[PDB]
RNA sequence: ACAGCUGGUUCCAAUCGAAACAUGUCGAAGCAUGACCUCCGCCGAGGUAGUCUGUGAGGUAGAGCGACCGAUUGGUCCUGUCAAACUCCAAACUUACAGACGCCGUUUGACGCGGGGAUUCCGGUGCGCGGGGUAAGCCUGUGUACCAGGAGGGGAACAACCCAGAGAUAGGUUAAGGUCCCCAAGUGUGGAUUAAGUGUAAUCCUCUGAAGGUGG
RNA sequence: UGAGGCGCCCAAAAUGAUCGGGACUCAAAUCCACCACCGAGACCUGUCCGUACCACUCAUACUGGUAAUCGAGUAGAUUGG
RNA sequence: GUUUGACUGGGGCGGUACGCGCUCGAAAAGAUAUCGAGCGCGCCCUAUGGCUAUCUCAGCCGGGGACCCGGCGAAGAGUGCAAGAGCAAAAGAUAGCUUGACAGUGUUCUUCCCAACGAGGAACGCUGACGCGAAAGCGUGGUCUAGCGAACCAAUUAGCCUGCUUGAUGCGGGCAAUUGAUGACAGAAAAGCUACCCUAGGGAUAACAGAGUCGUCACUCGCAAGAGCACAUAUCGACCGAGUGGCUUGCUACCUCGAUGUCGGUUCCCUCCAUCCUGCCCGUGCAGAAGCGGGCAAGGGUGAGGUUGUUCGCCUAUUA
RNA sequence: UUAGGCGGCCACAGCGGUGGGGUUGCCUCCCGUACCCAUCCCGAACACGGAAGAUAAGCCCACCAGCGUUCCGGGGAGUACUGGAGUGCGCGAGCCUCUGGGAAACCCGGUUCGCCGCCACC
């Protein structure tokens, strides 16, 4: 199913589990990556991926981007590299699909998505001044798998 | 539900509270001589008989209480609104 | 609405702010108003009886007499004049 | 106390001094209240009326100012309570009060108690108060008889500061006699 | 005291906004009214803000417009110093202009029609699709801006 | 014959001017009663479409939840997220009553009341707020202005986009929009960018142009 | 190395291509300001008509006066010809 | 001889949004729709009603999942049943007593916002008679909002009016009210077929087609995990993301019902390019020959046959 | 108000903590069950009768801010949101400008350890 179907915020917030059943499980395997035992303050560089437009990102997209990003960080820094990345959003919005014409059209539950306002940080990484470019590459690969354009913003990092 | 056979309440005849006995209203027999009875015979003939060709309606899932309240001292009874009760059993 | 009883859609207007929760002070339930007085109508969630139809919450009527302990307040619903039977517990002097 | 949503009772409720439910029922009469209180040593009667910023006492009497008319006996007994009610009642009539409702606050409606004695006294003073005779102690007890006979079972004077040996209900009579009289400075 | 001129027609304007103009005695495009600066009148002009041009005019400007467009409550009697002097509590237009600007009286109060039926702006105005700060003619104006408009509509 | 269904119903003008909604209905292609239009009569001094101020009503936007509630991360307090059927908070704003100013009414009698006559109960579009639906020149609400029943000017044409509400006739100045020619008005001024004929397209079923990329 | 402006690539449809057309490139494009004009039945102004109200009147016959606050209209109501 | 209802993204089937109550939808007064989301009511209860007295609950901790003692504990308990709301010296618990779940008659509001409409309901009175309490006071059923039914007829309750010249008796007619049902719930007594069909109309409502949409379908692009012996990119290429078309299908009901004749084929003409061949190119896991992939390009060509009405497709021999 | 009673507002009053206060005065704790009354068992409580003792509780007086609460300054913030207007921008979801309004969280510094009414009283 095309994201064009759900990327916009054109419907009420639909998140109440107490009144919604059959909600598919999320495809996001991890929200905290890298060395999650170490603090974020223990790093000289902090870079986030910022969304430029308000949108809805389905869990299948969060997983693909996160995966295609952490994967790179793993390939370039190792299965234990001194870094840590965080996917700070969770897919709370439940999505339907009307899958009989327009009669009794309320759709059946088909998935979940996270609402992201423009300007917000979807992902945030913490690395050493060495791997600062490997993370910028991980994000480049991440924003290629989500709807909106993104800014790779470098927070703590005056080593340029 | 349950209900007391006798209890104190207002008797609209004595105009004061007194013991009463509650009884379910028993149907009295018809005489077959009321005006409606004669109209059924005057207006029924050959073919359909209008209202006299209709047959008994249905039933409500629950009926309302149909009771008589007799004053224990003057012997007169009075009626009251009834309330839907699936079952009415008197105590004693 | 899905139903049309008297308390339809009254979740907010008939609910107490948590701190006003609990039996209300007797003073305002015994207050006396004179004919001609302007009184605001507002049901007190904690007081069961002596209420008017929730739809009239927020009206500022005129006491034009009483019935028993309750008051008869005159209001103008839209363009229709109506008389409301309401106890002091749900009334407040204006100004 | 715990947080924002926490509900603290009305002050007089947490102090455990005012039964608001009874209060409301009392105020519904539209009449003044004959507020009967009592301490370990004393008894107080007040005729309270409703007011804009709080109640308003129009008249009242304390067991202390009872002596002011010839009383050398204790002030926490039946004779004491009755006379106090009568004194408060009399003053009530003075200020123009003609009827009331007994407000025993948080005391118990025990038959023949002092709050009921205060009531009988206030009623004899001419005040119109809804009551029930078979809940009022019998005349003699009000006088102080019960305590006289108690002193009868002597061995050691009932009272410490010798007010008298075999005590006195007859004194109660002298004082009641002095109050029912016209003269008296209320 | 602010001068108010309707620059946008009634078609499609909210009814409560149109009734507001009418309460301010303006019933046509290009019609001008003089309103005192009070809290009550303030709410009114702020409400019609997008269909009008207003501001405080200079004494001279008010004098020019009064001379050229003021009218009696009834009749076609021209209004000039002689008229003013013989019908109002003033000696000439200037005395009137001053009293109006200082809010001591109103046109109606002095037997004059509450409205100044102005002429289309000679050379045109700055447009009715944008406010003054954006180069348009709508909304509040400087005394110089307001005078420029009123003089063009003399 | 009957039909709640289609068609038609013939002269001129002047005043006012809708409803396409609510309740009931074997009712949904119909009626009745209301709302609303109009006419007549009664009444006799106030009225309230705007705003300001005072006294009240309200929990939507937003926000937040170590304030309830239910969701929703990880680590050895901290750290990551949410709510149409959550709220410790909380607007703009809508709304009752009153006073003030404004406007209006007391020969144009307002407000209110009684009675005669209706038409109407297929609506539509824009904008704001929506709910359903991938969406639709979709379906179904709500507030408002418009079309319907609204000319004239502009928009190539074009019910509802812009200006504009219009007796006749005449002179003048503007509005929207435009000023190289077609076609009335500039081949206007100061300055800058663009080399793609990008563009010369307010709005839109109507005018596309995206993620991504660019030592132009 | 960061930011902004315009443009370029991404970019495929059926009878004849298009910004209405011609055609336009220090513009007749775009953006920032500015100057002068054209252009409605709007607004201003002369005269007349209708309608409403006013004065005079038997008059709804004349005469005079007022209208910034009157002048579009489907169904329908009312009235003169 | 008649009936066989209405609603409905056409109708039928399915369902009942056909009478009621709650939350949300609903946009902070009120009102507000859909075959909108969550879900309930057609009862049950003589106490599970009423009053009074005495009393304080979930849950946790400490001392001897039953009991006893103490501490914390504004309410998370309980209150018949949906939901939302109310309630703590109580509206909850226990105990005792009691029958107000009473008779008569109104005011007002609701039903039906505004704004007319019945039954039903509620709040608040006056009158009568009672219960409990010291008394104020409380009790017109259950804390509040669902638990409901016209006229005609019958039975029933108490008193009274009346029946053709008149009296008596029988048997009738009536004033007031209770109970018996119409759930299509503001009330008809009621099954289907028609391809033998007929009429009135409707593009107010469907079929083909047009138009809008583009989920579906076709095609493309971005990213490039993966494999391709080594090698992302000779070649194949998941996920996810972004688009174009209007060839498939679906959706809508805008046009047409006083008619725009279906599919397939045939014949004849024009066109599109996302190119199968032919021309010219680039790469190769390109020796050659040949393959495979890609680019420009619509001048021309793209044929004959077997089954099947087929479109499609399968099959045969030819063919650049 | 050198200690009391009846209250209004109903946490600015709550939670917690410190210090001070009482010979025939006040409130209490306190002492005691013949009576009125009382405990499904207990004079615990309720009720009655009373002063040997006490200021340790309570209570009243003075005060502290750690938690909770009210209001206020400065910052967040004229931000978020928004009524009116636009031939302003954007492929579009949407954004911007002008006009009139205008939060919440949170941080820091203050305020708040009740205010007020009637009666009585060295
Ligand atoms: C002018 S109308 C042409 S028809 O509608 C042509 C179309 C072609 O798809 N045919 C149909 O729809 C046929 C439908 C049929 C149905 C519903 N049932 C049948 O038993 N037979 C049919 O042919
Ligand atoms: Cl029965
Ligand atoms: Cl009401
Ligand atoms: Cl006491
Ligand atoms: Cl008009
Ligand atoms: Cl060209
Ligand atoms: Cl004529
Ligand atoms: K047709
Ligand atoms: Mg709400
Ligand atoms: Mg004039
Ligand atoms: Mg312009
Ligand atoms: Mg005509
Ligand atoms: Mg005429
Ligand atoms: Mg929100
Ligand atoms: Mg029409
Ligand atoms: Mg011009
Ligand atoms: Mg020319
Ligand atoms: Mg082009
Ligand atoms: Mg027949
Ligand atoms: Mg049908
Ligand atoms: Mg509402
Ligand atoms: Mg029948
Ligand atoms: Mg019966
Ligand atoms: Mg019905
Ligand atoms: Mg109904
Ligand atoms: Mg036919
Ligand atoms: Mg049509
Ligand atoms: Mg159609
Ligand atoms: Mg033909
Ligand atoms: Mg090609
Ligand atoms: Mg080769
Ligand atoms: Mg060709
Ligand atoms: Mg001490
Ligand atoms: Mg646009
Ligand atoms: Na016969
Ligand atoms: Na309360
Ligand atoms: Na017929
Ligand atoms: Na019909
Ligand atoms: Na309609
Ligand atoms: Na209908
Ligand atoms: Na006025
Ligand atoms: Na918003
Ligand atoms: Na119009
Ligand atoms: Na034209
Ligand atoms: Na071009
Ligand atoms: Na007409
Ligand atoms: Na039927
Ligand atoms: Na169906
Ligand atoms: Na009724
Ligand atoms: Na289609
Ligand atoms: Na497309
Ligand atoms: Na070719
Ligand atoms: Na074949
Ligand atoms: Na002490
Ligand atoms: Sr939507
Ligand atoms: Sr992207
Ligand atoms: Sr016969
Ligand atoms: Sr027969
Ligand atoms: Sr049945
Ligand atoms: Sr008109
Ligand atoms: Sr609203
Ligand atoms: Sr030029
Ligand atoms: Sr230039
Ligand atoms: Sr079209
Ligand atoms: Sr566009
Ligand atoms: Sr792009
Ligand atoms: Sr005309
Ligand atoms: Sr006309
Ligand atoms: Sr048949
Ligand atoms: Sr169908
Ligand atoms: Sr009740
Ligand atoms: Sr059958
Ligand atoms: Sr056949
Ligand atoms: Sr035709
Ligand atoms: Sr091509
Ligand atoms: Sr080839
Ligand atoms: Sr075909
Ligand atoms: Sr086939
Ligand atoms: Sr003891
Ligand atoms: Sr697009
Ligand atoms: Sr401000």
């Amino acid at each position: 199913k095309p994201a064009s179907m759900y990327r916009d915020i054109d419907k009420p917030a639909y998140t109440r589990r107490e009144y919604i059943t059959g909600i598919p499980g999320s495809k996001i395997a991890q929200h905290k990556m890298g060395r999650k035992q170490k603090d974020a303050d223990d790093y000289p560089v902090q870079i986030s991926l910022i969304v430029e437009e308000t949108v809805q990102l389905r869990h299948g997209s969060l997983e693909a981007s996160r995966l295609s990003a952490n994967r790179h960080l793993i390939k370039e820094l190792g299965e234990e590299g001194d870094y840590k990345m965080t996917l700070r959003k969770f897919p709370h919005q439940v999505l339907r699909e009307n899958k009989d014409g327009m009669r009794a059209a309320f759709g059946k539950i088909v998935g979940t998505a996270a609402r992201v306002q423009a300007g917000e940080q979807l992902f945030t990484a913490y690395c050493n001044v060495e791997d600062a470019e490997h993370v910028k590459e991980a994000f480049r690969r991440a924003y290629n798998k989500i709807t909106p354009s993104c800014r790779i913003d470098s927070s703590p990092a005056g080593n340029a | 539900m349950q209900m007391p056979r006798r209890f104190n309440t207002y008797c609209p005849h004595c105009n004061e509270h007194q013991e009463h006995e509650v009884e379910k209203v028993r149907s009295g027999r018809q005489t077959g001589m009321k005006w409606i009875d004669r109209q059924r015979e005057r207006n029924s003939g050959i073919g359909n008989d209008g209202k006299f060709s209709k047959v008994p309606g249905g039933d409500k899932p629950t009926k309302k209480t149909d009771l008589k309240y007799r004053c224990g001292e003057c012997g007169k009874a009075h009626l009251r609104e009834g309330w839907r009760a699936g079952r009415l059993e008197f105590q004693e | 609405p899905s139903s049309n009883g008297p308390l339809e859609g009254t979740r907010g207007k008939l609910k107490n702010k948590p701190r006003d929760r609990g039996t209300s002070p007797p003073q305002r339930a015994v207050e006396e108003f004179d004919d001609g007085e302007k009184v605001h109508l507002k049901i007190d969630p904690s007081v069961p009886n002596g209420r008017f139809h929730p739809r009239f919450d927020g009206q500022t009527g005129t006491v034009e007499g009483k019935q028993g302990d309750a008051y008869k307040v005159d209001i103008v619903d839209g363009g229709k004049e109506k008389t409301i039977i309401v106890t002091a517990a749900h009334l407040r002097r204006q100004e | 106390a715990t947080g924002p949503r926490y509900k603290v009772p009305m002050r007089r409720r947490r102090e455990a001094r005012t039964d608001y439910h009874q209060r409301l029922r009392l105020l519904k009469s539209g009449k003044p209240r004959l507020v009967a209180r009592k301490s370990n040593k004393h008894v107080r009667a007040q005729l309270v009326t409703l007011g804009p910023n709080g109640d308003d006492t129009l008249a009242s009497a304390h067991s202390s100012d009872l002596a002011e008319y010839g009383w050398e006996a204790p002030t926490g007994n039946m004779p004491s309570a009755y006379l106090t009610g009568l004194l408060a009642g009399l003053r009530a009539q003075e200020a123009g009060v003609e009827e009331a409702v007994l407000d025993i606050g948080l005391n118990s409606p025990t038959p023949g108690s002092k709050v009921f004695a205060i009531q009988e006294g206030a009623i004899d003073a001419g005040l119109d108060i809804p009551h029930n005779d078979d809940v009022l102690a019998d005349w003699q007890r009000t006088r102080g008889a019960h305590i006289a006979e108690y002193d009868e079972q002597l061995e050691e004077p009932l009272y410490s500061g010798d007010f008298d040996a075999a005590d006195l209900p007859e004194h109660f009579d002298e004082l009641r006699e002095t109050l029912l009289d016209g003269d008296i400075e209320l | 005291m602010h001068a108010l001129v309707q620059l946008r027609g009634e078609v499609n304007m909210h009814t409560d906004i149109q009734d507001t103009l009418e309460m301010l005695n303006i019933h046509h495009v290009n019609h001008c009214t003089l309103v005192p600066e009070t809290d009550a009148y303030r709410g009114m002009v702020a409400k019609v803000n997008d269909f009008v041009a207003f501001g405080e005019p200079s004494q001279e400007t008010l004098e020019t417009v009064l001379a050229t467009r003021a009218e009696p409550l009834e009749g076609d009697a021209d209004v000039d110093d002689e008229w003013v002097a013989e019908h109002t509590d003033y000696d000439d237009i200037s005395g009137l202009a001053f009293a109006l600007l200082s809010e001591e009286t109103t046109l109606r109060e002095q037997g004059l029609s509450p409205t100044l039926r102005l002429h289309p702006p000679r050379g045109g105005h700055d447009g009715v699709k944008h406010p003054v700060k954006e180069g348009g003619q709508l909304g509040k104006h400087d005394t110089e801006g307001i005078d420029d408009l009123l003089e063009a509509m003399r």
